[PDB]
């Protein structure tokens, strides 16, 4: 806790720079670059760390403006220390100017105002005053005061701009009769009369109505009759269209229920006869189904069942059950930890655990409550499920299969078979993890694999380069999981363990290429191959093993066994690629 | 503390037509739904007192949604927690081999991170409640959180103090400003007065710096508490009436001011001298009367609130005697 | 002839549709067509095509410091790693190609601070 | 000596503005909606009707576009046109508030 | 919680070490790419910088692939590196300041009358070799540019040659006061210290989906070779291996940014660049193209549009109390009849439903969005390239051709004058507006009348 | 429109990169789009250029839309008319 | 196309403001559009 | 038209017929490429008459 480090952390702000002399006793170094003064008054700088002697110190009394403090209060998210710093700078408060004024005398002079101290103990007093100044600026005091005064000044400003601050008579007779015409036409055409002085909206209304002849020709009555007529045909056509479309809707409902009841074949046949009749979408399909292919009663039940579905839909519209609003809070995202408990509060209303193929039903009311894929989707969303892990899990809810080859519209998304909601979308596989995890270690594994081919017997011709490349791709990620001699020995252990996996794989699967060792029978025990490969590895790499004073034959045999297990666990049974 | 503040924000109105039917009601409802109970702009909003200014309901220009937005400037009552503040209700939630987390049960929702490396806070019990002293660090107000993140420690009364050398006095406005502080003092003091004296004196005696075995009922006709040690021939001066008379300008506040450990902290009295007779190990702090008055009044506020919260939480003997190992550690560190 | 969809294959980098009929992507509304639509005053059409139908997204920019922010209504995230305590996040209607364009300029040691439009208030 | 940067400079957030509405008698802009403004009004009203659907139009139409057009033509549209005149350096934003219920509609129907 | 806002202004500055340290969300420490099926944390593919797959989410913003825009990282370089874009600027700052005390050599007041953009350029243009500094008594050497690369600088003191390593350049520039920068025209945000980087910024994953990744991996691997506690001082001899390693690092960074301007800045300039292909232009959905044809029975404001294309493009109709009856026949047809609908958006589930997997509803709920087929009478934008006049894009009333053998866009011959078109084999675009806002403006503003 | 633009500064400016730099020095984003983004971007950074958003290219390069035509005059909700006439 | 693109990038910033002036975001290019304030599509050829 | 899966259980890198007009599979063969490996070659034929727009 010497004075030097205290002066050192004094250096950090842009305030309090250094005057430096080559002939003094103080010596501190900065933490970053510092812009400093000197005797003879030259303004220089110093790098992050450099031995600088301290002639004295000067705290600058930077004078801000009240506008800066008002702007920060408008931002209104600043720490009290910065607000108080600026307020003292902007003459709004009197804290920094008080904690200072420990001047020995005006012994040095430059442009800006400030406190100057060039002594041995008054510099200590300056440091103490500075530390206590920021201690006050950070403490509980000066935080109530500055925040309160900032709020008061903002409120006073809002009062300044709030509390201290903030014709036609009669038209002409021609325009009087024109506005009478517009008043009478308002109940007849999309026109509303206004009373502007410039007569201009009236002019646009008359121009839009296609009849500007009121201004000079007193023939307004014929246009009034014209507007009445046009409104009449408009209403007639509107009512005709409404009747036509309700007839079309009812006929389509009838045919949809026919399709759902009697099947696609009979319904499409009846569509065919109606199509070569000009009477499709007219409820004479009732008569067609009466006298064709079935009895009159089987169409009477269709009509009554249509009315029943209409009544059920009306009742569902009348629904005001609690569950409905809950579903809304389940469909807003909004903080997964809350939608999870929303789903918890909803699942108590299920009836028969409704795993698949149909809707969940509300016991409180009786209508549909929540499709199961929605429950699973909510569970996955609250369960940190990725999109791919979410798209694949919601595949047992996939919609209509190759039953429909296509609806002539190309779709890239799956839908739920229970309700039709879009589950997810699939366009192409990402295929960016294909690049998983130094040409030197790769080249070493490749070269050592090529050397191993000299004692391996293949039951057919094999591409030795393709073999070495596959061995690199298997061994390299595994060696990285575990150019010093120990890394080389691990790479060798894994290559020989990979060769043992290929021998073992060829013994287990007769479809794989038979792989053995020269002079050994294909049916030799796995322990005979292990013994040979260990002896061969110990003989061939004795030079590398002798560089590693901590490696024992038991350590090599154990790491070889663990390498072999790791290769089988990650890669399984491997074969090398009739005539 | 609990104090007023002004914020500016922009609100999105999904359906402008319904919103404009009752603009003030909808605006207050939406502001309360969005900002009440969360940390925003280096503060924790408690209540939305009102809206001072607002913009016309504009229609968003950069998309085809037809949705609206409004600029709202609103005044709200918020809480800012400082350093070295007293919280008398901190329930320990997590006590693992790495870190200790406690939660406050007061009007300042704050999570306390207590370092488990000091003998005071190393041994505790999960579910126990304890007063906590805040360290000399800013309280973190991460936006959007339901709580304030701040470090703290179990409050052990200290043996040190500070001495303020005041050379410049108040003016009329600088005392009318401290009138609000003395109003807070008198409100907290009425709150103290409306409650029975047994637990008041128990807590005050237990958090006295030294050991108070003798019983005294020292009265000032405005503040009541147990009397402790004195300092030779020095007689305290009530800072409340002192500031009142200074506003009346019939007294001079210059000199040395001190709040020694032996002094009754929650009382409005403190020491003033023409020359330091105090055996302080810290250099006197040269300053004016603004800083010393605000610091002393803030300290009185903090200790009064601490005692009031202690008596509010611990109602019967079961609460006080359930945590008596904390209190035992408290007696173990007093002179 | 060609007519594709409301959605389909998407460019990995820009978030825009692919190129032409061969890739089953969309067709190009190039530079000269935004000139014509701007000349006609068709601005809501440009929003529908160049934003809603191509790559339009939501960009979050902090007011206090102008740097991009991080917002997430679910799993509440409201933060800004330049100020971190005084963040005032406002959403701006942008497109992914522009955000990629701004990130590339920041990758070239060029600081891009966006000054959001200031709040406007009635004087009452 | 021009010294190191301070906190007074370097603000990125622009200061807030005060909306100064020109009085009705001191307005300079035309009392006639442009085709751009009329189109924007109709589009905004149609989208809001597609959102809400609450209208006071006495006639009945089966499309938000038609309802918005008739509301504009019948002078019953709940919208205003704010014409931003100038943004003053001191902070004021002088604008013009125009009511489309008393301006001439340039459209045709 | 995030209010609506618009961008009013954009400020351009040089990104220094502090900017990269603040804006970065993670520090790159390893050269490994993937730990299995997930990116390795601390690598250049780390998920804290964003996501581009459906196999994982972004750790930072907790969004999926679509809603994550990427976040930048930090790579702390073992040795300082120069900024490739501003190398020339560095040279300017090496020709005005003293290399031993930092004070300006030229007289600042001789450039007071100039405008601040050109002060530094016209102050460093004049020869400064051999000038004697006024405060440290040092002779300024000449700063010669190495002809074999775009970044190496040499200092020549009357035949004494030295190589100015980036650490030496930082130590020289950090000694410059803000007064010198201000009186030389440059702003406080353009201090020369920012021209030398020790913590470069790793671009977010959204910028480099999937060559640029190869360059970044090479840079990280070769940066790991440099000793972490390497110190460079002026006049110190350097082992040749470390010198060539620094050369390789700086060249790799320069090629990462300005490779022959794959590089970041190569994506900007040309027609196929970022600005002219992704920003000024656009690839859009819900658009059709076909050869145009003559049809004298169509009005000048009408376009003949095939039924097959009419069933592909859709129009978004929002369900309300006034159009529940009109839109209902579209709902019941589905994809089995014309006119029908293909897709429904529900406010209840805030999701998207098919029409073939949803046939259990009697009618529609108010507030739903129905994507119906294009019918006769709809408005459509009809365009021919190149678009030279503003009549090249016009709005026509659609007449749907029920003949399944017609695949052309038929229009009246008198309508060719708008587009400067003819029927020798021209092809014209056509997109039908679906948004209500865009559909209103097509009828009122963009109509061919 | 050609002559008034080319002669608004008192000198006959051109319709090339040099002419745009004279009429509109501070519109970097528009200047970046025209000829050479790299050269303009480098100069903007060292000059601490501030680019107001106006015109077409500047809003377009930032992902927004120009304030032109239908977007020129913004629309505000008629507060007074709705309260007396509409219902919640 | 070379001449068309250069002409537009220089001229596109010109927008008619509320005074029928032609300006660049603050800066007048024309005191009145076309010196008459009319539209090219709304002109009639008339003899004097 | 062509089934193709990569063994990881399996991932489907199939080839789908993305054309509006229906085709007819005219010739299917499995030749050996320059690397001595099987690749799939399919010829699709379209019955084209003269129609509007040719
Ligand atoms: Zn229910
Ligand atoms: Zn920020
Ligand atoms: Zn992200
Ligand atoms: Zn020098």
């Amino acid at each position: 806790p010497i004075e030097a480090y205290i002066r050192q952390l004094l250096v950090d702000p842009d305030v309090v720079p250094i005057v430096s002399e080559k002939k003094k006793e103080l010596r501190v170094r900065p933490s970053t670059r510092k812009e400093i003064f000197l005797i003879n008054g030259t303004h220089l700088a110093v790098p992050a760390e450099a031995p600088i002697e301290i002639y004295g110190l000067k705290l600058r009394l930077k004078t801000f403006s009240p506008q800066c403090f008002m702007r920060m209060a408008e931002i209104g998210s600043f720490s009290p220390e910065t607000l108080g710093y600026v307020a003292s700078g902007a003459n709004l408060t009197n804290f920094i100017r008080v904690f200072m004024k420990c001047v020995d005398q005006e012994t040095w002079k430059k442009n800006g105002e400030g406190v100057v101290v060039t002594t041995k103990e008054n510099i200590i007093q300056f440091t103490h005053q500075y530390i206590e100044l920021y201690k006050f600026l950070r403490s509980g005091g000066h935080s109530w005061l500055i925040n309160r005064l900032a709020e008061e000044m903002v409120h006073r400003k809002l009062d300044r701009e709030d509390q201290g601050s903030h014709e036609e008579i009669e038209p002409e007779e021609n325009i009087k009769r024109v506005i009478f015409f517009l008043k009478e036409l308002s109940t007849m055409y999309s026109v509303s009369p206004v009373f502007t002085s410039g007569y201009m909206p009236l002019l646009y209304d008359l121009y839009r109505a296609g009849y500007l002849e009121v201004l000079w020709n007193p023939v307004e009555q014929k246009f009034l009759q014209h507007a009445e007529q046009r409104e009449k045909e408009q209403m007639i056509l509107q009512q005709v269209d409404m009747k036509l479309t309700e007839v079309i809707t009812q006929a389509r409902q009838y045919f949809k229920i026919m399709e759902e009841k009697i099947g696609r074949v009979q319904s499409d046949a009846i569509r065919e006869i109606l199509t070569m009749e000009g009477k499709v979408d007219d409820p004479n399909s009732i008569l067609q189904e009466v006298i064709k292919a079935c009895g009159k009663q089987e169409a009477e039940l269709i009509t009554t069942e249509y009315l029943n579905i209409k009544k059920q839909w009306e009742l569902q519209e009348k629904n005001a059950c609690a569950h409905l609003k809950l579903v809304k809070q389940l469909r807003s995202g909004l903080q997964y930890a809350e939608l999870l408990k929303v789903l918890e509060s909803i699942r108590v209303l299920y009836k028969e655990k409704n795993n698949t193929t149909n809707w969940n039903l509300c016991k409180a009311c009786g209508f549909k409550l929540l499709c199961p894929h929605v429950d699973m989707l909510i569970q996955l969303q609250a369960a940190e499920a990725s999109y791919d892990t979410m798209r694949t899990k919601l595949m047992k809810f996939s919609g209509i299969n190759k039953e429909k080859e296509n609806n002539q519209g190309l779709i890239y998304s799956y839908f739920c078979k229970i309700c039709g909601e879009e589950l997810a979308h699939f366009i192409q596989e990402d295929r960016t993890a294909d690049v998983g995890i130094n040409s030197k270690l790769r080249v070493f594994i490749w070269q050592e694999t090529m050397k191993a081919c000299t004692f391996i017997h293949f039951g057919k011709l094999v591409d030795v380069k393709q073999f070495a490349n596959i061995a690199v791709n298997v061994c390299l990620p595994l060696v990285y999981s575990i150019y010093d001699p120990l890394t080389q020995l691990y790479a060798v252990i894994y290559i020989y363990a990979y060769i043992l996996n290929l021998i073992y794989s060829s013994q287990k699967n007769k479809e794989f290429l038979t792989i053995t060792i020269h002079g050994m029978k294909a049916d030799s025990s796995l322990n005979a191959y292990v013994t040979f490969l260990l002896e061969k590895m110990m003989q061939q790499y004795s030079g590398i093993i002798n560089q590693l004073s901590e490696i024992t034959d038991q350590w090599i045999a154990n790491n070889f066994r663990e390498a072999f297990k790791k290769i089988i666990h990650q890669n399984g049974l491997q074969g090398l690629s009739d005539d | 503390m609990i104090d007023q503040k002004i914020f500016e924000t922009t609100l999105n109105i999904d359906d402008p037509t319904n919103f404009c039917t009752n603009v003030e009601a909808h605006l207050l409802k939406e502001l309360e739904n969005i900002y009440v109970g969360k940390c925003f702009k280096n503060s924790f909003i408690l209540n939305i007192t009102g809206v001072i200014q607002r913009s016309p309901c504009f229609i968003m220009r950069t998309n085809n949604s037809g949705r609206g937005y409004m600029h709202v400037r609103f005044s709200a009552v918020v809480s800012y927690l400082n350093a070295f503040d007293l919280i008398a209700a901190v329930k320990i939630i997590k006590n693992d081999s790495n870190i200790i987390l406690g939660e406050s049960l007061l009007t300042e929702p704050v999570t306390i991170v207590i370092p488990s490396s000091e003998s005071q806070n190393n041994v505790a019990e999960v579910g126990q409640i304890v007063p906590v002293q805040l360290a000399n660090s800013s309280v973190y107000y991460i936006p959007g959180r339901q709580q304030a993140s701040a470090t703290g420690s179990i409050f052990i009364p200290k043996h040190t103090f500070s001495v303020y050398h005041v050379q410049e006095e108040l003016t009329q406005e600088q005392a009318l400003n401290l009138t609000k502080l003395v109003n807070i003092i008198e409100m907290l003091l009425e709150s103290r007065s409306k409650k029975d004296f047994k637990q008041i004196c128990f807590f005050e005696k237990l958090y006295y710096t030294y050991s108070i075995s003798s019983d005294e009922i020292l009265d000032l006709k405005i503040w009541k508490g147990p009397k402790g040690k004195e300092m030779s021939r020095l007689k305290p001066c009530n800072v409340l009436s002192f500031l009142y008379d200074a506003l009346k300008n019939k007294n001079s506040s210059l000199g040395f001011w001190a709040r020694p450990p032996n002094l009754l902290k929650s009382s409005p009295l403190a020491y003033q001298q023409d020359q330091n007779s105090f055996n302080a190990t810290e250099l006197p702090i040269i300053c004016s009367a603004e800083v010393m008055f605000v610091t002393l009044l803030k300290e009185i506020i903090n200790y009064l609130q601490f005692i009031n919260d202690l008596c509010d939480t611990f109602n019967n003997e079961q609460l006080i005697k359930r945590h008596e190992n904390i209190w035992m550690l408290i007696e173990q560190r007093k002179i | 002839r060609y007519a594709v969809a409301s959605y389909g294959p998407t460019d990995a980098l820009t978030g825009q549709p692919l190129d032409g009929k061969r890739s089953h992507g969309g067709l190009r509304l190039g530079e000269m067509e935004h000139w014509v639509l701007t000349a006609q005053g068709a601005m809501q059409t440009i929003i529908e095509k160049s934003h809603d139908d191509s790559d339009g997204c939501i960009s979050y920019i902090c007011r206090n410091c102008g740097e991009p922010a991080i917002y997430n209504a679910s799993h509440p995230i409201y933060k800004c790693m330049n100020c971190d305590v005084q963040a005032d996040i406002g959403m701006v209607d942008s497109r992914r190609s522009s955000i990629v364009f701004q990130h590339e300029m920041r990758a070239a040691n060029v600081n891009i601070t966006s000054v959001l439009s200031p709040r406007v208030f009635q004087p009452a | 000596i021009v010294e190191s940067p301070s906190i007074c400079e370097g603000f990125v957030q622009a200061s807030s503005q005060t909306l100064v509405i020109i009085p009705d008698n001191e307005r300079i802009t035309s009392n006639v909606l442009t085709t751009f403004e009329a189109t924007r009004l109709v589009a905004v009203r149609a989208q809001q009707l597609a959102i809400n659907g609450s209208t006071m139009l006495k006639k009945k139409y089966s499309s938000p576009i038609d309802i918005a057009k008739q509301e504009l033509f019948n002078r019953k549209i709940p919208l205003l046109v704010m014409r931003c005149i100038k943004v003053t350096p001191e902070g004021q934003k002088i604008v013009e508030i125009w009511n489309p219920r008393e301006m001439g509609i340039p459209l045709l129907d | 919680e995030a209010g609506y806002a618009e961008i009013a202004a954009v400020q351009f500055n040089i990104a220094g070490d502090n900017d990269h340290k603040r804006q970065g969300v993670m520090e790159v420490t390893i050269s490994n790419l993937f730990e299995g099926t997930l990116p390795a944390e601390g690598g250049i593919y780390d998920a804290r910088m964003g996501t581009t797959d459906h196999h994982y989410k972004c750790i930072t913003c907790s969004h999926q692939r679509k809603q994550c825009m990427g976040h930048p990282g930090i790579l702390q370089m073992h040795a300082p590196v120069l900024q490739p874009l501003f190398i020339a600027e560095i040279r300017r700052w090496l020709r005005v300041i003293c290399l031993n005390c930092g004070a300006p050599i030229v007289d600042l007041k001789r450039y007071e009358h100039l405008i601040r953009p050109k002060r530094l350029i016209e102050a460093a243009s004049s020869q400064t070799e051999g000038k004697q500094c006024y405060v440290c008594k040092a002779v300024h050497p000449k700063i010669v540019k190495d002809s074999e690369d775009y970044f190496t600088f040499w200092a020549d003191q009357q035949g004494k040659i030295d190589k100015l390593y980036p650490q030496i350049i930082r130590e020289i520039f950090s000694r410059v006061t803000y007064d010198t920068v201000v009186k030389l025209g440059r702003s406080k945000n353009s201090h020369p210290e920012k021209l030398v980087l020790k913590a470069i910024q790793i671009p977010p994953i959204s910028i480099r989906p999937g060559d640029i990744n190869n360059v970044i991996q090479y840079l990280v691997r070769k940066n790991l070779l440099i000793p972490k506690d390497l110190q460079i001082v002026r006049g110190q001899k350097i082992p040749l291996n470390i010198d060539r390693n620094l050369q390789t690092i700086q060249q790799l960074y320069y090629n990462f940014l300005l490779d022959s301007v794959p590089s970041i800045m190569r994506r900007l300039p040309r027609k196929e660049g970022r600005i002219r292909k992704s920003l000024l232009g656009s690839q859009v959905w819900s658009i059709s193209r076909s050869t145009i044809c003559g049809n004298s029975d169509l009005h000048l404001d009408e376009v003949g549009y095939p039924i097959s294309f009419a069933r592909t493009l859709q129009v978004a109709e929002t369900v309300q109390h006034y159009n529940i009856n009109r839109l209902m026949p579209y709902f019941l047809n589905g994809k089995r009849q014309y006119p029908g609908c293909s897709r429904v958006y529900k406010q209840i589930t805030q999701s998207v439903h098919d029409i073939e997997g949803l046939k259990q509803d009697f009618r529609l709920e108010v507030g739903d969005i129905l994507y119906r087929d294009v019918v006769t009478g709809d408005v459509a934008f009809f365009n021919r390239q190149p678009s030279l006049e503003r009549s090249s894009i016009g709005v026509h009333r659609i007449v749907v051709l029920e003949n399944p053998k017609i695949s052309t866009f038929q229009m009246n011959v008198s309508a060719c004058a708008w587009y400067n078109a003819d029927f020798d084999g021209d092809q014209m675009n056509l997109w039908v507006p679906w948004s209500v806002m865009s559909r209103v403006e097509a009828e009122l503003l963009c109509s061919v009348r | 429109m050609y002559a008034d633009l080319m002669t608004r500064t008192g000198q006959v400016t051109s319709l090339e990169k040099a002419g745009l730099n004279a009429r509109e020095p501070s519109n970097v984003l528009l200047r970046m789009a025209l000829s050479s983004p790299v050269q303009v971007l480098t100069d903007a950074a060292v000059d601490s250029a501030v680019n107001p958003i106006y015109g077409i290219a500047a809003p377009t390069l930032m992902g927004s839309v120009p304030r032109i035509g239908t977007m020129y005059s913004d629309i505000i909700m008629d507060e007074k008319y709705i309260t007396e006439n509409y219902k919640s | 196309g070379y001449a068309n693109r250069k002409a537009i990038f220089g001229l596109q910033s010109c927008i008619v403001d509320y005074y029928r002036r032609v300006s660049i975001d603050t800066r007048l290019v024309q005191q009145l559009y076309g010196e008459d304030g009319l539209d090219a599509r709304q002109l009639e050829t008339v003899r004097f | 038209i062509i089934g193709k899966v990569a063994k990881i259980k399996y991932i489907d890198r199939s080839v789908m017929y993305g054309f509006d007009e229906p085709a007819v599979v005219d010739a299917v063969m499995r030749p050996h490429g320059p690397n001595d490996e099987i690749f799939g070659l399919m010829r699709l034929r379209y019955e084209r008459n003269l129609n509007i727009g040719d």
